DNA sequence: ATGGCGCCCGAACAGGGAC
DNA sequence: GTCCCTGTTCGGGCGCCA
């Protein structure tokens, strides 16, 4: 039967009309399929006959390939869902077992032919039209449209939805114990409810459900260990995806590489942190689908690492209240964060790996900050609460970072945790200008057309030193001319520059960068015993600034 | 059951498909509450259920708020206000007081429900749509819309002032020793007068508005231990520019010296009675900064010159409704930060601090936030409008963040940007 | 400047109730920060708080009281009110009410009090003194200097005044505070005259009890 | 709901002294006490609000400081109003609670008590009564003792007695016991006797008689 | 057979600093 | 009037669910 809820209006986008397309002439036992097929459908009031006057039109084919209880006879309504009004999805994200809480029992319903349940708005129906054709004796074709759901309608997703909301609704209202997780065509039940009185509610439900005329069909789930959910294996007290099966025969063309990854990704739930980058590298640079990078040597190491880890049979617990939330966090590799969300030490709740390589320029403390509100919105998004935070860092260490740091930045509830490859900053440039050092002046530009110039420096000493060089910038330069001075240190150095640009890249604190230059320029103050740096203006002429000026250029340089 | 008055027609600017904005997650303790006064608005008419099929969309949340009344609904109307037409009534209806700036305190009314009563245009309404979520997405969201004037955006307190006026007509009349503003959800009046009497005449207009068209404001808690309601109170009049700019150095330094004039240049830029080049003297030749004690009396003369210019009121000051507002947030130091407010570069039109708020209540953004609110309302009381807020924080972060703190009835516009030393120059005054 | 004057019965049966008020003359009831409170101030012991009434109506009582304890403010006249119910002894004792405000943000103090009420708890009722003399007797008339006293044994009513030999002396003597004996009050107080003096001219304790009206003079 | 505490109950300095007091709470209260005085002619004043905001009123003599859960109340030099009884007050936990005041009394150069004991009237006995009583006067340390003790050591039952204040003038002080015994027993026993014991010369001063005429 | 969501590379964008 | 950096967003391929 079909559900008598109140349709859903569905317009065209303002501009736009139906889609009238001519549909091209299918195989002949084809056509006869499609034909018996049709038929049915029209008992059933999937479809019906149509006035000639709906010129609308959409192409259709037809191919059950070998199964039983599955056909096939397909529409294309690419045209029109070209053609349909955008409605807002609704939808947060999926849900997940780690906030899924516990119940005495449970079951897993979905109703079947759900699309084809709800009928279609009758005014849009015009629109889902087709002709399916026939051979020479009736020349004339046969029409139908659809009077429900269309199977690849970007209605009918969200349609579905929001009606078999509303059905679920009052029912919810009947029965504030009984809990149910709404997936599209899938309805996960539970409460602590003696079993049997669990049974009598759940018929009630599906009495109700399929009253509505949403049926509520044998793949119902009974046996109370193996609960098929949303992917996960539901058990009466841990849950899992038995399936984190991988592909290694292919390891070689683009796809390959992208399918392993993802698995990991995927496989990133409970399964104790991965390091994907070292294999994500190799699916970098060329894109071409054929090629086949090899590198795999230089990942061999993540690869097994991880294929082991999938090795090793996890499992997470679920979700309670009675306690509380928190999670810990670990460093990998250079860019490589890894944590763990559990209530009770090694039965975890939910595992997960970060990688954001955000500004160009990004030192390891912001990796962390970064890292931790990743955790945030997420755990929000799974318990709707805040958990308190073991972070790899010392305090004072944290503290200064934000206390120099002049851009505010903050972290919710964390306590101190030591045990990893401890965060923290390498070089931190000095207060005041110490005594008993040099200091240096620094300078560099060039020009659009040159493309080349020169980067130097002097001293109070009197000492000086230029390089001109190419492939760079008036930006590189000023930075490159940083470089010097440095490498030509010490124990101490006062720096002198008029460029903030490199100033600031430096001042930041950087643990790394895509970019030569600038990271090694951090090695050198990770080397030094103390270093500082101050800021002044260029064409102002100041202090012995105007001499290195046109020591970099005589109006200009060679 | 909504009041019969006729609708105004509101048909946003040209060329705006209404908003699409998506909606952040939200807390547990904030679903709850949003859903309860969510549904109690479905159930007096207020609001209505929909579905998917409406395309528009904005955003929605909670904010327990420290009060006798229960939390509040917030709708990021931001971007709708912005594809809104323009409206005379609103600027009309709604003009800005200057003797306002000029009391001896003032008060902030949520008289939002007054909107509720007048009506909504039947078809401006589908961009008001909003989205309730949940916990794990135990099921999808949840969608409404508002009938009547939704609490919070441009054309609501636009139409309403007729209504909004002449209710207040007699307060005024009664006694026009205090002035009142609207803006939005809120009501700005200002007494004066001695604080007790002005609390008292404040809760007269309360009542009022309670026995006119069931006008209902929030009733903000008051208690013993640390307290907070003693402070509610807006009092204006104290509210002087940053005046924080200085130097003595009874022995100036290579450094000293060089640092300064490197600042003393930027302030060429606002201020005229600039002079940098008698100290860049002192300063020529390539010298050993470190250490190098080079005292210049020389300079002396020039180098407290700049201090009358530093000293005043930059003159120039030009305020201009016809263009927009701007403010810069610094972190200058542990603790305090700083605002400065303006529509031209360089050319503030006033400046300040907000400092510590004496709580071990140590957050970075909480801070950040608390200034833009603060610095906000001290803004609107001003020339009106609202300043668009160049933010000293990065974006991933302050959004995760905000709303926990936020507790104006209004949310401003803000855009986040890095910072460069010539402003950390102390000298705030971009 | 602003004041305030507290009354009551000062005398009660035990296991009764009583109400004092407080009339105050300064501030009103129905400003933000005013208020008032309740202090009971027993025999000796420091000072105890009954509870505080607050202008906007939220008042709080003690944890160990409010059970048995309930305010009041007539606002419109100045009035609050302290009532205690089932009143055993020792509630007894002297009560007062203190102007309590929330100077500001930080600060609230019981700025002003007003000299508290006594309240006493008894079965018993108006009695009439037992005087009695105090001689030095058997050890006659020894050092140059002499003590005498008086035995006031027998009254109920608290006040009781006694001086010696009409007021003259005042010069060296010592009056002490009486003790619930019997659920009654026994006093005695002495003086020292010189040798010559007392064997001499004569002395005497002089006693006086308001409530039992009986004036009485006893020499020697 | 916070415990509070004054330590040094009551102290005596002398005039001109600097004086301090200490004052303990339970629990952090963050500049959240008061300091009164009350006068021993009963009333009470506030001289003190936040731990340290002077009253205004209040002699500038006085003056605030204190923290966290301890804190502390203090004069310059003394100047005979001031030597009163001071009450500690926190307004933290609504339980607001004052701790037990501290008398600050005058310091005078101790001296010994001048003792009487004297015998039963005839006036009394004659009715049953048979009341005793012994003045103890005069004498510098509060503290001290009696011994109401009849032939045989013993501090019967029917000891009452109290003591003043520190007189205003020669700040000394004074106490008086009464023995009450039935006249069968002022028959009975024999002698009876008052045994004042004070910072004397390690003496037991007593003053003692024997007459149960009836 | 089209909706969602999160990862992980590029491609193109727009806006402060600035010759 | 322009290059420079840089910090974002898409598209995109992909595993995952329905």
């Amino acid at each position: 039967p079909i559900s008598p809820i109140e349709t859903v209006p569905v317009k065209l986008k303002p501009g736009m009309d139906g889609p009238k397309v001519k549909q091209w002439p299918l195989t002949e036992e084809k056509i006869k399929a499609l034909v018996e097929i049709c038929t049915e459908m029209e008992k059933e009031g999937k479809i019906s006959k149509i006035g000639p006057e709906n010129p609308y039109n959409t192409p259709v084919f037809a191919i059950k390939k070998k199964d039983s209880t599955k056909w096939r006879k397909l529409v294309d309504f690419r045209e029109l869902n070209k053609r349909t009004q955008d409605f807002w999805e609704v939808q947060l994200g999926i849900p997940h077992p780690a906030g899924l809480k516990k119940k005495k029992s449970v079951t897993v319903l979905d109703v079947g032919d759900a699309y084809f349940s709800v009928p279609l708005d009758e005014d849009f129906r015009k629109y889902t039209a087709f002709t399916i054709p026939s051979i020479n004796n009736e020349t004339p074709g046969i029409r139908y449209q659809y009077n429900v759901l269309p199977q690849g309608w970007k209605g009918s997703p969200a349609i579905f939805q929001s009606s078999m909301t509303k059905i679920l609704e009052p029912f919810k209202k009947q029965n504030p114990d009984i809990v149910i997780y709404q997936y599209i065509d899938d309805l996960y039940v539970g409460s602590d409810l003696e079993i049997g009185q669990h049974r009598t509610k759940i018929e009630e439900l599906r009495q109700h459900l399929l009253r509505w005329g949403l049926t509520t069909p044998d793949k119902k789930h009974q046996k109370e260990p193996p609960f098929l959910w949303m992917g996960y294996e539901l058990h009466p007290d841990k849950w899992t995806v038995q399936p984190i099966v991988l592909p290694e025969k292919d390891s070689w063309t683009v796809n390959d590489i992208q399918k392993l990854v993802g698995k990991l990704n995927w496989a990133s739930q409970i399964y104790p942190g991965i390091k994907v980058r070292q294999l994500s590298k190799l699916l970098r640079g060329t894109k071409a689908l054929t090629e086949v990078i090899p590198l795999t040597e230089e990942a061999e190491l993540e690869l097994a690492e991880n294929r082991e880890i999938l090795k090793e049979p996890v499992h997470g617990v679920y979700y309670d209240p009675s306690k509380d939330l928190i999670a810990e966090i670990q460093k990998q590799g250079q860019g490589q964060w890894t944590y763990q969300i559990y209530q009770e030490p090694f039965k975890n709740l939910k595992t997960g790996k970060y990688a954001r390589m955000r500004g160009a320029h990004t030192n390891d403390v912001k990796q962390l900050t970064e890292a931790v509100q990743k955790i945030t919105t997420e755990s929000i998004v799974i318990w709707g609460k805040t958990p308190k935070f073991k972070l790899p860092i010392q305090k004072e260490t944290w503290e200064t970072w934000w206390t120099e740091y002049w851009q505010a930045t903050w972290i919710p509830e964390w306590e101190f945790v030591n045990t990893p490859p401890l965060v923290k900053l390498w070089y931190q440039l000095e207060k005041e200008p110490i005594v008993g050092a040099e200091t240096f002046y620094v300078d560099g530009a060039a020009n659009r057309e040159t493309k080349l110039g020169k980067a130097g420096y002097v001293t109070n000493k009197g000492r000086q030193k230029v390089v001109p060089l190419t492939n760079t910038t008036n930006q590189k330069t000023e930075l490159q001319a940083i470089y010097l001075a440095l490498q030509d240190s010490g124990l101490e150095v006062n720096i002198v520059t008029d460029s903030q640009y490199a100033l600031g890249i430096i001042q930041a604190q950087p643990d790394k960068s895509e970019s030569e230059l600038v990271n090694q320029i951090i090695e050198q103050l990770i080397k030094k015993e103390k270093v500082y740096l101050a800021w002044v203006p260029a064409h102002k002429g100041i202090g012995g600034n105007e001499q290195v000026d046109k020591l970099v250029s005589a109006g200009i340089r060679k | 059951p909504i009041s019969p008055i006729e609708t105004v027609p509101v048909k946003l600017k040209p060329g705006m498909d209404g908003p699409k904005v998506k909606q952040w997650p939200l807390t547990e303790e904030k679903i709850k509450a949003l859903v309860e006064i969510c549904t109690e608005m479905e159930k007096e008419g207020k609001i209505s259920k929909i579905g998917p099929e409406n395309p528009y969309n904005t955003p929605v949340f909670a904010i327990k708020k420290k009060d006798s009344t229960k939390w509040r609904k917030l709708v990021d109307f931001r971007e709708l206000n912005k594809r809104t037409q323009d409206f005379w009534e609103v600027q009309l209806g709604i003009p800005h007081p200057a003797g306002l700036k000029k009391k001896k305190s003032v008060t902030v009314l949520d008289v939002g429900d007054a909107y509720f009563s007048v009506p909504l245009d039947e078809d401006f309404r589908k961009y008001t749509a909003f989205t309730i979520p949940s916990i794990n997405n135990e099921t999808p969201g949840i969608r409404y819309q508002y009938n009547v004037l939704p609490q919070g955006w441009k054309g609501s307190p636009a139409i309403f002032q007729s209504s909004m006026t002449k209710i207040l007509e007699p307060f005024k009349k009664q006694n026009p020793d205090i002035v009142i503003y609207q803006y939005i959800d809120d009501l700005y009046v200002g007494s004066d007068l001695e604080i007790g009497q002005h609390r008292t005449k404040i809760e007269e207009l309360r009542q009022h508005l309670l026995r006119w068209g069931l006008t209902t404001p929030d009733k903000k808690h008051q208690k013993e231990p640390p307290f907070l309601w003693m402070g509610y109170e807006l009092h204006p009049d104290k509210w002087t520019v940053q005046p924080i700019v200085l130097p003595e150095k009874d022995s100036w330094t290579v450094n000293d010296i060089q640092k300064l004039v490197g600042k003393l240049n930027w302030a060429s830029q606002i201020y005229p009675g600039i002079k940098v080049r008698q100290l860049s003297k002192l300063l020529r030749g390539t010298k050993a900064l470190t250490e190098v004690i080079p005292l210049t009396e020389e300079a002396e003369l020039e180098l407290a010159e700049n201090r009358e210019i530093l000293k005043e009121p930059v003159h120039g000051v030009y305020y201009d409704p016809s263009k927009d507002l701007i403010a810069e947030i610094q972190k200058q130091g542990q603790g305090q930060w700083t605002y400065q407010i303006y529509q031209e570069p360089f050319k503030n039109l006033k400046t300040g601090k907000y400092a510590r708020m004496r709580g071990a209540h140590t957050n970075d953004v909480k801070q950040l936030t608390e200034a833009v609110q603060k610095i906000t309302t001290e803004s609107i009381v001003i020339w009106g409008k609202t300043p668009k807020f160049k933010l000293p924080i990065q974006k991933e972060t302050w959004e995760t963040w905000w709303t926990e703190y936020w507790q104006a009835t209004w949310i401003p516009e803000w855009e986040f940007v890095n910072t460069p030393p010539l402003v950390k120059l102390w000298y705030q005054l971009e | 400047q602003i004041t305030l004057k507290e009354s009551g019965p000062g005398i009660v049966q035990p296991s009764q109730p009583f109400r004092l008020t407080c009339t105050f003359s300064g501030f009103s009831l129905s400003t933000s920060g005013i208020g008032v409170t309740w202090i009971r101030q027993p025999s000796g012991k420091g000072l105890e708080w009954l509870a505080t009434i607050w202008w906007d109506d939220d008042n709080r009582y003690n944890p160990s009281l409010k059970s048995r304890l309930t305010v009041s403010k007539d606002t419109s006249n100045n009035q609050a009110f302290l009532n205690m119910m089932t009143v055993e002894t020792a509630d007894t004792a002297i009560y007062y009410c203190a102007q309590s405000a929330i100077t500001s943000v930080t600060d609230s103090a019981m700025d002003h009090w007003g000299q508290g009420t006594s309240v006493t708890v008894s079965s018993a009722a108006t009695t009439p003194p037992s005087v009695y003399p105090l001689a030095p007797g058997s050890a006659a008339q020894t050092n140059s200097m002499v003590t005498l006293g008086c035995l006031v044994k027998g009254y109920f009513p608290e006040p009781v005044t006694v001086t010696w030999n009409s007021g003259s002396l005042s010069s060296g003597v010592h009056t002490f505070p009486a003790v619930l004996q019997s659920d009654l009050y026994t006093l005695s107080s002495s003086v020292t005259v010189p040798s010559s003096t007392w064997p001499s001219e004569t002395v005497t304790c002089n006693v006086a009890h308001p409530a039992s009206s009986t004036k009485v003079d006893k020499k020697i | 709901d916070i415990q509070m505490t004054q330590t040094t109950s009551s102290l005596s300095a002398s005039l001109g002294d600097r004086v301090t007091i200490s004052c303990s709470a339970s629990q952090d209260i963050s500049s959240y006490l008061n300091w009164y005085q009350q006068k021993p002619e009963g009333t009470v004043k506030l001289l003190i609000y936040y731990t340290s905001s002077l009253h205004s009123g209040v002699p500038s003599a006085f003056s605030g400081s204190g923290s966290g859960t301890d804190y502390s109340l203090t004069i310059s030099n003394l100047e005979p109003e001031d030597f009163a009884t001071y009450y500690c007050q926190q307004y933290s936990k609504f339980p607001w609670t004052f701790g037990g005041g501290t008398k600050l009394e005058i310091k005078r150069a101790d001296a010994a008590p001048t003792v009487s004991i004297f015998p039963p009237s005839s006036e009394q006995l004659t009715s049953g009564g048979a009341s005793v009583v012994c003045f103890l006067n005069n004498f510098y340390p509060k503290d001290i003792n009696v011994a109401w003790a009849i032939d045989g050591s013993a501090a019967a039952n029917g000891v009452l007695n109290s003591w003043t204040d520190q007189d205003s003038k020669d700040s000394t002080y004074s106490m008086s016991s009464t023995l009450t015994l039935t006249a069968d027993e002022y028959e009975a026993a024999n002698s009876y006797t008052c045994a004042a014991t004070h910072k004397t010369s390690t003496s037991p001063i007593v003053k003692s008689f024997n007459a149960n005429e009836c």
